[PDB]
């Protein structure tokens, strides 16, 4: 595999995501690492797909919403940022105001 | 011009007579003075002040700070106040108004060419925590404490091993020598704590010259009368600190044999509420006299409903875990009674819990007994100065290093946390360590800027080799330093020397004076003041928890 | 696309050339295999090979580098040998030289 | 006897006519020499040449080298060929036939007992990259480019401060002493840059005495003339490098008056394109000038889909990014009037993405515009030597440390980096530092071999305590290293001087000396040379990108 | 009073005559003697018997030890008993009877306030393994190594470099010194091994004079007659061990050529079963022979269902790998006729499954051959014992440093690894390097008690900058030592210097000194000791395996 | 637990399966890292079961196809090898050409 360490530092994105993921599941309220965690994941995964930079930004703030999550939780995530290798390299996807 | 406050809070950070919420808790501050100059404050960024012949001068390096916090919410046990922060040589140079003499007014704090600049506009800047109850089991218990915001640890051990698990001591010469020398890997200030359980005081010297800054008597090595006074002898000579954890058993006497065995000589009491040991069921009761520094362990603070469920696996159970002086704890705190909080790390504590869990206290007793009798205004300001005091100055002046570090004020070493309102007490935006930023959360390391995901505490430069040797203290005693300890073990480190451990008093801790007429009941172990019951209810919730942690 | 392939262009590679070269008969008497290096003195070879000694000194297996060849016990072959070159100086093996020649 | 080219090339790595495709792009170097004797290459095994009286020779460790590179196909600046490559004391020794003089032809390079063998067969080996443009956000950037290839990082910050999220600053004495000494703990050659925003010459000449290598001009600490004019005085008389980042606003003037006060004298121009920073909309045109030395940031380079809308976020925001400009930005390079690449890591940049990028673009260059003006036979080698310049040679000459690093040479330091075909640019096979590798792809470090997964890179000898220190340089600036620097900071590592940085013209950058008559519009922004319009279009999908990377 | 015998083993661990699982294989030992004087046996804890004044004394540091290990269940080579484990100055001091002179009897090992306590009852203690066929492949194999109970480590090598890869060379004096330099920062004690291939004398004390304290001699770099008696007349001059790796070819002679060339000189044979390499097939019976110490790798031990399928892989193929030897020399080795195990780390061996291997090969041949014919009473203690010799004090011979470790003895660094009965040989419950804690298994460093899950090993303070360099040796050379290269390359460890590794014979191999009148057929590759075969059993499941491992 | 390092490095191998694994099943062509990680997951929860080494040399070139991954990945993979515990201890397993 030859991983590099932003490689492996992602992995640990992923793994904090399958935490929120479940819980979600279950139906709770998710809290803050929670969120960012679950929306960046998602994010990620479009890049996988080969979504382009502008759909993400879109589809990203409907991942979550304001009943989804814990009091506050919403105002303490301004915006959400994460890079993924899309089909023409890495990019910066920037989601503002995520959970609404 | 004229700018209105919302849009100027925005911009530079509230301002007096403005109120900030303290995390997600029901404490809030008010910013009582404002030490700028409104329209000459200094901003960083393209187009911004901090620039050549603007925000920056023209004087060398001398004349100037290396690192300045501009636009800083100051949180201490002297003031909630505004101002920009300079910080020259790894110590606090000044906290007043920022910028260049050349073109601006009042500037106190020059900007030049050598100036480094954080931008605290909008964030809470305080001192770095000091815990003085640590256990030395492993070396991960620094970063996980760094990370809380607490920059200096006080206590012993050598590792996981039976001794350390249960005590807080670095037995003898070699263990202390090696410890020491560890030290140096450590990105937080230390000091060693050794065994001071014995009656023959030429072997407690010993370990007092070898280097540590103070003696823990434990019962588990016998905290009988004739080692207490020993210690409490060569502590006198030698000017050290000595730390107690009482018999729980009553084996050699009761409480008040302890306390007639101490006579009257200053001494910090550990966990002085008894769950974390200490005479069964009323050591609680020595934080009435003049010669004890009382604290708190955080496993019990503050009162909740799994407080004793979980106690009892963490005949003289039930004699040491009482519900009564666990509730009466959370009260005597916020009175002032109980001056200091610390951790008891893995030997009946969480490491990085002690600032979280003093806020936590804090927001209950507000909650359960509102405004306390010194409150001023309509906020918490005095509440939050009481207890902000205990991990930070209170600590200090119990060990004999507030000297060096405890609070924000000139000439002491540069260790600053800053936090960003909404992660008050919870998770720090930067740790700041001699003048160096030692952890702090980092993104990406690949990204375009610092920010993108996964964001987690990550070690900086304070924390690298020959830089964390600059950047951090080892504290030894007086006899220690003179008899060449560092040169001869080679310590690598900044030293620093304890000094007025046996002057301190309860009446010196600051706003943690109180001395009451505390009782406990022998049977029902209810505990009053004046005759009037102590207790509080237990929260079933908290802030600063489940909205904050991933697990 | 085949990442990082090559384009080997056809045809062949001349090893050793411009140097004395001399066929040899070998039989293995020795009732375990053996193998012998690309650049080992053949003079110096296991002494359970039977063949002229004399002839094979100072040469070496006119064999691409690195390779081998395998004698199972009993085999007999015949085998092409390559001068060695340089200062002619052959130092180590069996120990039957240690200088030049 | 006789062997096919195919099996040749399967047993010993392709040899001269040979071709190899760079990773996954449409890049084809061929091989242009091969300095072996056929027959008589060293290969390492059981069995294999590099044996006792045979490959290996009998001279004491004084005649022999300490490490051979056997079979490596190399691809520099002045040729793209096969040999073996020697290295004794840390540095390259030769580039020759390796082997024993005692029995093997035309050796020029001597294997003996103290001879460590690398088995290069079937890889590409290169010099380590250099960057130029790193911001000292945090200590983990310098694991990241290793990994990627780049051996020295020059550029200037304390931690996640400000001043270092906005510029390549290390402000002040105090603060380049601290770098200077946490250096010693990093994997790679470093060297520090100050803040050269000063109108008052002394508070420069400390920085540069204090151990700066260069002086780093930044707008958000005030890009005026006067600050420029100061910078280039001491950078004049102390054999230093300044770099600039110009006036985007163009508050002091527009970039003819910057050009006005550099007056002609040698200065590196960061992401010369602009949208890293510089006068809006034109700084691009600097490029034209001989005393200007241009490089690109990596954000912008190749020009994609999605560069523009990611740019966004990473008034002026419109006129910062610019489509005109980073399309030319592409066909610049391709012809040599950009000599650099860069990463501006964490601050418009991915750290381990320059040497990747450099590639991207020649690829996305060769589709578009096909074969250069220089090309020769049916291959890519002179666009390989071009753009491979670019973050080797140029970078090291602009910099004054070519005399150390920067490219194969004998006497220089030896890092070096191991690639495969496949992976070439992407994922290094080894990454050798001052003679040790320090940085490898490992599998399971209980396995039975060293290739079950998982394999990921992971820390070397090379990296660690004083053999790290060995292996690795920290550049002074010939002040510096006069006044004892070293000695007394006591850094730990070896010690290189930067010369030469003053005499560097854009006609000393190899493969990349082209002068553009280039102007940009006003108002279109469009960039043309003589009068034709330059551009390229954006790339939908790009090599060594989703076929090699987890996410 | 009284007690039974089965809560006095709950208290204070097993005592004479009781019997003790080693985890979860056949294999029982037997407590043969107890060292205490019953009722006086020392317990910490709160209210226990080592308190002051009670099992804790009044004398100073110099009259008592610095640590204590109570109720240890010793296993070593001389015996299997129970006792109190004294350390002072990083040596073993004494194993008796602990506690205070002043009111309980038979104290041998004086506890004061200088004491530190490690609670041993019901734990098995151990020394150190140590592994003399290290490839130096990666740094991370010392705490892969560490973790598993092996605290010294002998080999050779330079990183991920072809030569490495396949042999234990560390090539010269440039990489011997960086080499040495590397390994301060390693938690283990270090001595490495040279490139022994030459037939040059001069280029062989070159390296043991540069640090060495042996030579690897390796077919891959040549393996004849020549090269073998030369590194051994050196060897027989500088004292130093030989270590060799035979002519699997038969290229330069059969067998008994080497032996011919050996010449009866002592000489450590690795891997002489011939699958990790040596003369096709029957390099086995160098086992017959005086001066031969004979060592096996592990991926050959036990004999397993998989071991064939496995290693093809990991012409002469089938002549290398042989059923009918790998089944043999699991026999040999319950004969005593092989004296050493050893990893073969990366390079067709397991790091980490040295001493799990060991016992898995004891429980096999218990389980197919029954008791040995040493054996006495019902139980296994001499089979444990003849095993057991083979990754401690028999290492320790052969490379001449069994003066400073190998075993629990007075006078020797205090190496010394503690094990839970269900996890012996498996997963290490404390791992003690020269009086330190180095590695240990640790829960939640947040966790109110060390115990909370997620529990795997992390660094303890014995594997900390300075505190690890005086808790870890470097073995050097006679020549090395008194060359000043400690002083030269400024090494920060305790430095140790081999002797007697010219003297050493089969003879003095503990436990396993056989030698047998072994033959290999040539064509069937059978294994004859006096005639009669040899042979073992494949087996399908075994202990120490699926029941403690995640993956 | 008493996890050891091989152990915990054993984790990151699986985590990098759980990736691509949930990749495959959305429809994508496995890229390099992806097809290595997915391939070793399943051989190491081979020698969970108590298959033979012999068994899963087999039974790993069977796991993902040449129209499953991106060109030139099967070319990129010559083999893969991978060490977990089976009821005889650790065992080296080598699949050649795993993808065909
Ligand atoms: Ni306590
Ligand atoms: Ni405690
Ligand atoms: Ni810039
Ligand atoms: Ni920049
Ligand atoms: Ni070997
Ligand atoms: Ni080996």
């Amino acid at each position: 595999m030859e991983l590099t360490p932003r490689e492996k530092d992602k992995l640990l994105l992923f793994t904090a995501a399958l935490v929120a993921e479940r819980r979600l599941a279950r139906g709770l309220k998710l809290n803050y690492p929670e969120s960012v965690a679950l929306i960046s994941a998602f994010i990620m995964e479009g890049a996988r797909d080969g979504k382009s930079v502008a759909s993400l930004m879109e589809e990203g703030r409907h991942v979550l919403t304001r009943e989804q999550v814990m009091e506050g939780v919403p105002e303490m995530i301004p915006d959400i940022q994460v890079e993924a290798t899309f089909p023409d390299g890495s990019k910066l996807v920037t989601v503002h105001n995520p959970i609404i | 011009s004229n700018i209105s406050r919302q849009a100027y809070a925005d911009m530079f950070g509230p301002t007096v007579g403005d109120k900030v919420r303290l995390a997600d808790t029901e404490l809030w501050i008010e910013v009582e003075d404002d030490l700028t100059t409104y329209g000459e404050e200094v901003k960083f960024g393209g187009g911004k002040v901090i620039r050549d012949g603007m925000g920056q001068g023209q004087m060398l390096a001398a004349d100037c700070v290396d690192l300045v916090l501009t636009n800083a919410l100051i949180v201490d046990h002297w003031g909630i106040v505004k101002a920009d922060i300079g910080v020259k040589d790894g110590r606090i140079f000044a906290i007043g108004k920022a910028g260049n003499p050349d073109i601006q007014p009042n500037v106190t704090i020059p900007i030049g060419a050598a100036t480094e600049v954080i931008a605290a506009e909008g964030k809470i800047v305080t001192a770095g925590g000091i815990d003085t109850h640590i256990h030395w089991i492993c070396p991960q218990q620094a970063e996980e404490a760094l990370v809380s915001g607490v920059t200096t640890m006080v206590g012993g051990g050598t590792g996981p091993a039976a001794g350390t698990h249960a005590t807080t001591c670095t037995p003898g010469p070699w263990y202390i020598s090696r410890m020491l020398q560890a030290a140096d890997s450590l990105p937080v200030n230390i000091g060693l704590l050794g065994k001071g359980n014995v009656s023959q005081p030429d072997a407690l010297r010993e370990q007092v010259a070898a280097g540590v800054i103070g003696l823990a008597i434990h019962e588990d090595w016998g905290a009988t009368p004739a080692a207490i006074d020993c210690a409490l002898t060569v502590a006198d000579e030698m000017d050290i600190q000595v730390a107690l954890h009482s018999d729980t058993l009553n084996e050699s006497g009761f409480v008040e044999d302890t306390l007639a065995a101490i006579g009257g000589r200053t001494i910090h009491t550990f966990h002085t509420e008894g769950a974390g040991g200490g005479h069964a069921p009323d050591i609680i009761t020595a934080c009435a006299h003049p010669n004890i520094l009382p604290s708190s362990t955080n496993p019990t603070l503050p009162y909740t409903l799994n407080t004793i469920d979980e106690h009892l696996d963490m005949a003289f159970a039930e004699s040491r875990i009482r519900r009564e002086t666990i509730a009466a704890e959370d009260v005597l705190h916020d009175l002032g009674a109980f001056s200091l909080t610390s951790s008891d790390s893995q030997a009946m504590g969480r490491v990085g819990e002690v600032i979280l869990r003093t806020w936590q206290v804090a927001h209950r007793m507000k909650v359960q007994r509102g405004a306390l009798a010194e409150e001023t205004g309509d906020n918490d300001n005095f509440r939050v100065k009481r207890y902000i005091a205990k991990y930070t100055i209170n600590p200090a002046l119990t060990h004999g290093i507030a000297h060096e570090v405890g609070s924000i004020e000139v000439g002491k070493l540069a260790d600053l946390v800053v936090w960003s309102p909404a992660f008050f007490g919870v998770k720090p935006a930067t740790v700041i360590k001699g003048g160096m930023i030692a952890i702090a959360p980092m993104g990406d390391i690949n990204a375009s800027i610092p920010t993108p995901q996964p964001v987690h505490y990550r070690p900086m430069f304070g924390a690298l080799g020959s830089a964390r040797h600059h950047c951090r203290l080892t504290f030894l005693s007086q006899a220690a330093a003179a008899n060449g300890v560092a040169e001869r073990l080679n310590l690598r480190s900044a030293i620093a020397v304890v000094k007025g451990c046996r002057t301190v008093q309860k009446a010196d801790m600051v706003h943690n004076s109180l001395q009451p007429n505390i009782t406990v009941d022998a049977q029902t172990y209810e505990v009053r003041v004046d005759g009037e019951l102590i207790t509080s209810e237990p929260a079933d919730v908290l802030p600063m928890a489940q909205r904050y942690f991933l697990f | 696309m085949i990442p990082g392939e090559y384009h080997v262009k056809p045809g062949q590679i001349a090893l050793n050339t411009g140097r004395a070269t001399c066929r040899v008969v070998v039989e293995n008497h020795g009732d375990r295999p053996i193998q012998v290096g690309s650049h080992y003195h053949f003079a110096e070879v296991n002494p359970a090979l039977k063949f002229d000694r004399q002839q094979a000194a100072g040469y070496r297996l006119n064999i691409p580098a690195g390779t081998a060849v395998r004698f199972e016990p009993g085999q007999k072959r015949e085998v092409e040998l390559v001068a060695f070159a340089g200062h002619r100086a052959v130092f180590g093996f069996r120990g039957e030289v240690m200088g030049p020649l």
